[PDB]
């Protein structure tokens, strides 16, 4: 528990059940006087897993394209800043294999099936496994824990070999890489806020000329 | 008459779901949906069961008398154009007439069908020659060789609640159907058919998303 | 410490109770034997402290019921907009505002009421309307339909979304007593958190929304062609285009050189001759100083943490010699009951309220606000209502407070102890202030009067006779006046223009503002109002004080807050409880807020409303009449009364003619008060018992045994009667009046 | 359920849907018979 920024009401709840507690919470939210329903500890560390693992795959995904259009073989089609992509009209678009509105409402019904499907897994675990699924039944009762699914739909290559320590270690990871990405996805965003050209053309920039140091220019630009 | 209590047997329209107990599941074409538990006490439950089916059905009818005239306008000889303001189509008499024409008929038939629902058996069309014993009636399934010549509501060609589910869905869905078509004709101004082709051709954009 | 701590699930939502009324009361619940049942119902509902004896689950009510409020109010809003929206001319007023009616409703063809849309000009036929929201929409630069449409859409979803909240926080989880009960953290948030950030939000919307397409409609534009909103921030170049500094992005400002921003941001003061209304660049600049005020005094108490105060810490302190201990435990007291919190906020409200009434007309914020005379009128009278209202309700619950919750076994004090050891001191002397006040600020009303129709004009109380100045207000008035020269250099002009100093602002060949004098008239005037308001807190500060017991009845207290009398015993003891006292109040205050208000209309229509010439010459709506017959009462019927209530009286057949009819079924309402509030009860009953014979008589006497009302639901709905008559007639007169002249 | 409907038989909520179609019922008329002075059948 390396101690960084921490306080009394965090260690009210935070007595070390989440993997590697480190004890920084100087506000004291899941106080457990009275359980808030969606602050519980439980509900925390599975929204700091959640979260952190979609920041990762979002921060290799929206920096792809255009860091790959560089020294690399993904045409100049693409070669567009991802807050340039088109998900910001003030920035840019592109024409697309169907229009944009339609497109963004189907892939939100595709998610919301995918996670009311998880949801109600994490009020009644295990109870995906009973209705008919077309196929697909067989798989989906987890590894008990919502937290933590498993099954070989999602543990292919089969690791934590006969152990809990290799699992504590990957996880560590897991969290670490998690708050890395975050932490790497909200640099990116506000330099596109602040700066407007671009994250890989930042490094383009800041790997030769030190010079740059723009938080001397505090420039607000769109 | 089989159950369909809770489990496999119960496949919940809302998985990982305790359904309302008082949807038992005997209804053909029931999922546990009512989150509105209008169906709580039971006389409420039959007679929105028979709501249901009276609606499923003339839904049917009436998709039907939508799509397949416009389609056979389309491509086939005959060229029936928008239903839609069909309603306005001149004929021989006026439309005051044909309404109290068809009100006078329907109010007869469906009064009729209103005292054998409020009293069963009392109201019934099945003649008896002597020794041949007739069927009784489950109302909203009258029997007889005259809604049921075919002998299909009974038995042999599939087990009854299975043949009901079938009804009940397909009726769920054209009553879906129905409505759709409605409101496009409210916002566009083709048939389904047109609609359906004009999608098809740019899935991407030719949508209600168009404009 | 401080937690989240709150409890799951107390009631369900089961209709079973809607089916059987009065489920609350124990007694209510049984069955209505008789018809006061039906009356008993509805009077007790909302009394949630008679329902329990915990302050847990009447706060939960509470918290719901504010949510309830908070849902029609959001509708309410929502129906504005819409009606805004779809049914108005707002874009051809927005094309010119200078003589074009603000026109909001309209009504259906059907029974001869077309004349109601009367013409409103703008190719627009419809009711026209004084509430006044097109010098807002203009202010924030609607300009648009569709923004109208939006923003009743969003309206309705706030609506039902509170809705919802109050339904999923009362039923499913309910919060507890130490979240309630926990203060500190209430006031540093809505100190810091609620009014701080909303200025702050609101400047935003300003600076970056109404400024600039305000500016252009100034400069003269069909609002057509006028750049949208999103368009000039997005674009920067645009707002480059208007104000250089604003296109150097935020180094001026972290930089600490703010000056570059002095453009947009500034202290000129005064009106702005284009509109009349102010300069948004200063109610900008006031929005935003008062959201860092805000922000910076929201850090005052201690909550979780170890920095910061605590309300128990801030009292105790205080303790003087004459009082002794000071407010040692009123803490506790201001914690634990409700009707405590509700008076002090009422009272509060109240005054703000009135406060703001007065600053509205005297610095117009809006634009063109100041020439559209119905829309500032209205706008004032209403706003001086309300407070009279609230006013009245907050001395009611103090009363209530103080029969049930005081108690000084365990909600003891020290001050209020005092305070009520010499209630009579108190009541006697603001009694003999009473009565010193009507005598020298109504008997020189009536001195003036007969002295005028006696042929002695040169003994009256005017300027022209024997004379009183209000030497005190013209020195105020000098001194803001020339206060903007050494004291205020970062000002241009005086604060507002009603000064005694400076020119006049006159748009469309109306007048705005100018200076205003103060004759003879507006010192009788001032001293009527403050003898009046003596009178209303002489009655309700009576009846506060007396609410617990009196030298007449010693146990008052153990009858109860609300009840008839005590008998006619001890010859006689007729409305002595402290709600009586209340009802007789409410009365006083209706007649100073008429007084005061017919004052402010005819000082309005006298001395300052009205029209400029070509040449500059002012001829005011009613020739200037008041420092010479205001001072006669007979005057007050002749010049004022009388005379301005023509166009009401003529308004048949016209787009006014509503205005008309309301100007008799609001005397009539007031008639038939009297009938309640003269009659008694046993008089009723017998005749009630007469006619219930009769119809015995056949067979069809009803089970809900018939009842005249009871005393004090009597008095309840003759003061209900009175109060809707006379506010209904000043209604009607005023509309009818100023939008016909004006 | 019941109790929804024994509650919409209390004498508000059925007063106030009586006297809406009572109501329209006669703006109607007034709209198919306008200014409707006399009795000009008989
Ligand atoms: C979605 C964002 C999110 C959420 C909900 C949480 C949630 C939580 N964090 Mg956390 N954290 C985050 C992002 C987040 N974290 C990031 C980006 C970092 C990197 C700076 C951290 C670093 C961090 C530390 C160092 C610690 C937490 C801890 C906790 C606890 C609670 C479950 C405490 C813990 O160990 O969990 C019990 C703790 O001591 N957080
Ligand atoms: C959560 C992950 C994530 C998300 C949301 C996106 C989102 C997007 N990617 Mg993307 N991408 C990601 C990860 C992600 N990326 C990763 C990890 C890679 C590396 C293989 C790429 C490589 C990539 C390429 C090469 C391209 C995109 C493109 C796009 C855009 C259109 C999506 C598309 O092609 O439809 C899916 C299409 C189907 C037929 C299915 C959209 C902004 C396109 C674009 O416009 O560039 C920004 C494009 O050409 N992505
Ligand atoms: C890259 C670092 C990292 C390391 C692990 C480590 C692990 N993951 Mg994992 N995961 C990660 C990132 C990571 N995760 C991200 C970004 C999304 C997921 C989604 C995910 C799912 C959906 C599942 C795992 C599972 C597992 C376990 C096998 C192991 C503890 C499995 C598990 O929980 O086994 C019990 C499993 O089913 N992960
Ligand atoms: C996650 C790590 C990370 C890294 C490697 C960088 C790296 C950089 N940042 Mg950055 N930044 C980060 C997080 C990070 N930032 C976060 C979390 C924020 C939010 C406070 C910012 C906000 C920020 C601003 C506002 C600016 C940078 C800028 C820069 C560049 C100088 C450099 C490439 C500057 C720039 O323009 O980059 C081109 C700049 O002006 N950063
Ligand atoms: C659901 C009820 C319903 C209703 C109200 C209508 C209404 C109508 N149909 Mg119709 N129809 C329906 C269902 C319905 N259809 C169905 C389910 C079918 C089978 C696909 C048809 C097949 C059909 C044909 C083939 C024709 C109509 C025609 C008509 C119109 C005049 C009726 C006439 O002269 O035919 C008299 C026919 C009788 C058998 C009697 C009228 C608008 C006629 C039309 O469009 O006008 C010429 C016409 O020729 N209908
Ligand atoms: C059986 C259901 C069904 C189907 C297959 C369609 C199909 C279609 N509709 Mg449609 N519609 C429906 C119901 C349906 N609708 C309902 C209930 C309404 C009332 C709100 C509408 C209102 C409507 C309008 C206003 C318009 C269309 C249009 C269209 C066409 C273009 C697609 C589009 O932009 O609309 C997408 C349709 C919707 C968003 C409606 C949502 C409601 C349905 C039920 C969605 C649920 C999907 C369904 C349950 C799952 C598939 C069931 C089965 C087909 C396998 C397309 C042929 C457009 C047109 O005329 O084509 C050019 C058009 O302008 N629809
Ligand atoms: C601003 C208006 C307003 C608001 C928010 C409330 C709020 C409330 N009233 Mg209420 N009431 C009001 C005006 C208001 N009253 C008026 C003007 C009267 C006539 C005198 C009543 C007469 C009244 C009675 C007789 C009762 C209430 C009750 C209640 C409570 C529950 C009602 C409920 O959940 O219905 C929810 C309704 C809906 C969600 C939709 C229905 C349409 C709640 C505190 C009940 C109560 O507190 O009992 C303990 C109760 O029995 N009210
Ligand atoms: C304070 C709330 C309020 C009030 C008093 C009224 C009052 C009225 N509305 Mg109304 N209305 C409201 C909110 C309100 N509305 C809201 C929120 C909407 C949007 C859903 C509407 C939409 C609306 C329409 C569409 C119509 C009315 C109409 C009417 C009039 C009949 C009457 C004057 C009618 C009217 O005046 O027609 C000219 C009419 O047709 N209203
Ligand atoms: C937001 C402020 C507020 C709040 C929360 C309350 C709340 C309450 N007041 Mg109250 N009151 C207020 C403002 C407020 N009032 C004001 C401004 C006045 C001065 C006019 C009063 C005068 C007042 C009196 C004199 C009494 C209350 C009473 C009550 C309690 C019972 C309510 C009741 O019987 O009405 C139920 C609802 C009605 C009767 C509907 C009446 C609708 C009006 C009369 C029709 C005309 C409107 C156009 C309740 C706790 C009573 C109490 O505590 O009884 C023991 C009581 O005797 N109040
Ligand atoms: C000036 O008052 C000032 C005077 C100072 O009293 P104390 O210093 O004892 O009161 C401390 C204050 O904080 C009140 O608790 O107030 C009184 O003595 C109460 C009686 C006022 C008498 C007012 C008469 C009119």
């Amino acid at each position: 528990r390396q101690l960084w920024f921490a306080s009394k009401q965090s260690l009210t709840y935070l007595d070390g059940t989440l993997p590697g507690d480190f004890g920084f919470d100087p506000l004291g939210l899941s106080d457990p006087e009275g359980t808030g329903g969606f602050i519980e500890p439980r509900w925390l560390a599975y929204g700091e897993i959640f979260n952190g693992r979609t920041a990762m795959m979002g921060v290799v995904g929206m920096i792809a394209p255009e860091a790959l259009g560089k020294v690399g073989l993904v045409p100049p089609e693409t070669a567009i800043p991802w807050f340039q992509a088109g998900a910001i009209p003030p920035a840019g678009t592109y024409q697309y294999w169907a229009d944009p509105y339609t497109l963004f409402v189907f892939e939100m019904a595709l998610i919301g099936f995918a996670e009311h499907r998880r949801l109600q897994d994490w009020y009644n675990p295990g109870s995906m496994g009973k209705q008919y699924f077309l196929g697909l039944e067989k798989y989906l009762g987890g590894s008990g824990d919502p937290a933590y699914p498993g099954g070989p739909i999602f543990n292919p290559l089969g690791f934590g070999t006969k152990s809990e320590k290799e699992m504590k270690e990957l996880k560590l990871k897991e969290i670490k890489n998690g708050r890395l990405a975050m932490l790497a996805f909200l640099g990116m965003s506000l330099q596109a806020i602040f700066t407007g050209v671009g994250p890989f053309q930042n490094l383009l920039d800041h790997l030769s000329d030190p010079v740059n140091n723009n938080i001397l220019t505090s420039l607000k630009f769109h | 008459t089989v159950c369909e209590p809770l489990g496999p047997d119960r496949p919940v329209w809302f998985p990982g779901t305790a359904p309302p107990p008082w949807l038992d599941g005997s209804l053909p074409g029931d999922f546990g949906f009512d989150p509105l538990g209008f169906g709580s006490e039971p006389e409420s439950l039959r007679w929105f069961a028979q709501a249901e089916l009276m609606h499923g059905r003339w839904a049917m009818l009436a998709v039907a008398g939508i799509l397949i005239p416009e389609i056979l306008q389309k491509w086939g000889f005959m060229e029936e154009f928008s239903w839609y303001t069909a309603g306005e189509r001149e004929y021989f008499a006026d439309p005051w007439t044909l309404f109290v024409t068809q009100m006078a008929l329907m109010g007869w038939v469906e009064g009729r069908r209103w005292m054998d629902y409020l009293n069963p058996g009392s109201v019934d069309i099945e003649p008896r020659f002597p020794n041949r014993k007739n069927p009784t009636p489950d109302v909203g399934y009258p029997g007889g060789l005259w809604f049921d010549w075919g002998n299909w509501g009974r038995g042999s060609p599939e087990p009854v609640m299975v043949l009901r589910t079938k009804e009940i869905k397909n009726g769920r869905l054209a009553m879906l159907a129905f409505v759709g078509f409605w409101f496009q004709v409210v916002y566009t101004g083709q048939g389904p058919l047109d609609n359906l082709f004009a999608h098809l051709a740019d899935p991407g954009h030719c949508n209600i998303f168009s404009a | 410490e401080v937690k989240i701590v709150v409890d799951r699930d107390p009631v369900k939502t089961s209709f079973e109770e809607w089916a059987r009324p009065g489920h609350f009361s124990r007694t209510l619940a049984k069955g209505p034997d008789t018809t006061t049942w039906i009356w008993n119902l509805h009077a007790d509902a909302h009394d949630f402290d008679s329902h329990t004896g915990d302050l847990e689950e009447i706060s939960r009510k509470v918290f719901s019921a504010h949510f309830g409020q908070l849902s029609i109010i959001f509708l309410w809003l929502s129906g504005m907009y819409f009606h805004g929206a779809r049914f108005s001319n707002y874009e051809a007023w927005l094309s010119d505002p200078t003589h074009i009616g603000p026109s909001a409703q309209v009504v259906w063809p059907i029974v001869g009421q077309e004349i109601l849309n009367g013409d409103v000009g703008g190719g627009f036929r419809g009711i026209q309307i004084t509430s006044g929201f097109f010098q807002l929409w203009r202010a924030s630069g609607i300009t648009s339909e569709l923004q109208l449409y939006c923003t009743a859409i969003g309206a309705l979803v706030f609506a039902a979304l509170m809705l919802f909240a109050g339904w999923f926080h009362y039923h499913k989880a309910a919060p507890k007593l130490a979240w309630f009960q926990d203060v500190e953290s209430m006031l540093n948030h809505h100190l810091a958190g609620l009014l701080g950030l909303g200025s702050l939000s609101w400047a935003g919307h300003q600076i970056h929304v109404s400024l600039p397409i305000n500016q252009f409609l100034d400069a003269g534009v069909d609002p057509k062609e006028i750049p949208l909103p999103h368009e000039f921030i997005l674009n920067r170049d645009l707002l480059a285009q208007l104000y250089p500094s604003f296109a150097e992005g935020a180094t001026p400002f972290f930089t600490l050189n703010w000056s570059k921003y002095a453009e947009f941001l500034t202290f000129r003061g005064g009106l702005d001759p284009v509109t009349g209304g102010l300069w948004l660049t200063d109610i900008a600049h006031h929005h935003l100083a008062i959201a860092i005020l805000f922000l910076i005094a929201g850090h005052m108490y201690r909550t979780n943490w170890g920095i910061g105060h605590g309300l128990k810490d801030i009292l105790e302190a205080h303790k003087g010699p004459f009082t002794g201990q000071g407010h040692k435990g009123l803490y506790e007291i201001l914690t634990t009951s409700w009707h405590a919190q509700l008076s002090l906020n009422l009272a509060m409200l109240g005054s703000t309220t009135i406060v703001v009434a007065h600053h509205m007309y005297s610095m117009p914020p809006y634009p063109y606000l100041a020439t559209d005379y119905g829309t500032q009128l209205s706008l004032f009278t209403h706003h001086m209502w309300i407070g009279g209202f609230l006013i009245v309700g907050a001395a009611a619950h103090a009363a209530i407070f103080m029969v049930r919750d005081y108690d000084p076994t365990t909600r003891y004090n020290d001050l209020l102890d005092r305070v009520l050891r010499h209630r009579d001191a108190i009541i006697s002397h603001l009694n003999w202030v009473c009565i010193f006040l009507g005598f020298h600020s109504f008997g020189l009303y009536i001195h003036n009067d007969t002295m005028s129709a006696l042929g002695r004009p040169q003994d009256m109380f005017s300027d022209t006779a024997i004379q009183l100045q209000p030497i005190f207000a013209q020195w105020v008035q000098n001194i803001h006046a020339t206060a903007p020269g050494v004291t205020a250099p970062g000002a241009t002009t005086s604060t507002s223009l009603t000064w005694g100093g400076g020119e006049l602002v006159a748009v469309g060949g109306k007048v705005a503002l100018l200076p205003i004098p103060l004759g003879t008239a507006d010192f009788l005037v001032h001293h009527i109002h403050a003898f009046t308001i003596h009178v209303t807190v002489l009655i309700l500060l009576k009846g506060v004080l007396f609410a617990r017991s009196s030298r007449l009845i010693p146990d008052k207290a153990n009858l109860g807050f609300r009840f008839p009398c005590d008998g006619p015993g001890r010859g006689g003891t007729c409305q002595v409880s402290a709600w009586d006292h209340v009802f007789l109040g409410l009365f006083w205050m209706y007649n100073a807020i008429s007084v005061v208000i017919f004052h402010f209309s005819w000082k309005m229509q006298s001395d300052v409303w009205g029209t400029i010439s070509d040449q500059g010459v002012v001829t005011h709506i009613t020739g200037g009449n008041f420092a010479q017959s205001s001072i006669t009462i007979n005057g007050w019927l002749r010049d004022f009364l009388w005379a301005q209530a023509s166009q009401v009286i003529q308004s048949y057949g016209s787009s006014l003619s509503a205005y008309g009819l309301f100007f008799l079924g609001a005397h009539f309402v007031w008639a038939f008060s009297l009938m309640f509030l003269f009659s008694g009860r046993g008089y009723w009953q017998e005749l009630i018992e007469s006619i219930v014979w009769a119809h015995n008589k056949l067979k069809v006497a009803p089970a809900t045994q018939p009842r005249a009302l009871s005393i004090i639901q009597g008095r309840a709905v003759g003061v209900t009667h009175y109060l809707l008559g006379g506010i209904a007639t000043t209604w009607a007169f005023f509309l009818a009046r100023i939008i016909a002249v004006g | 359920m019941r109790d929804i409907k024994t509650y919409l038989s209390v004498a508000p909520v059925l007063s106030t849907l009586w006297f809406g179609a009572l109501a329209g019922l006669l703006i109607e008329i007034n709209r198919l018979f306008p200014d409707a002075l006399s009795f000009p059948f008989f």
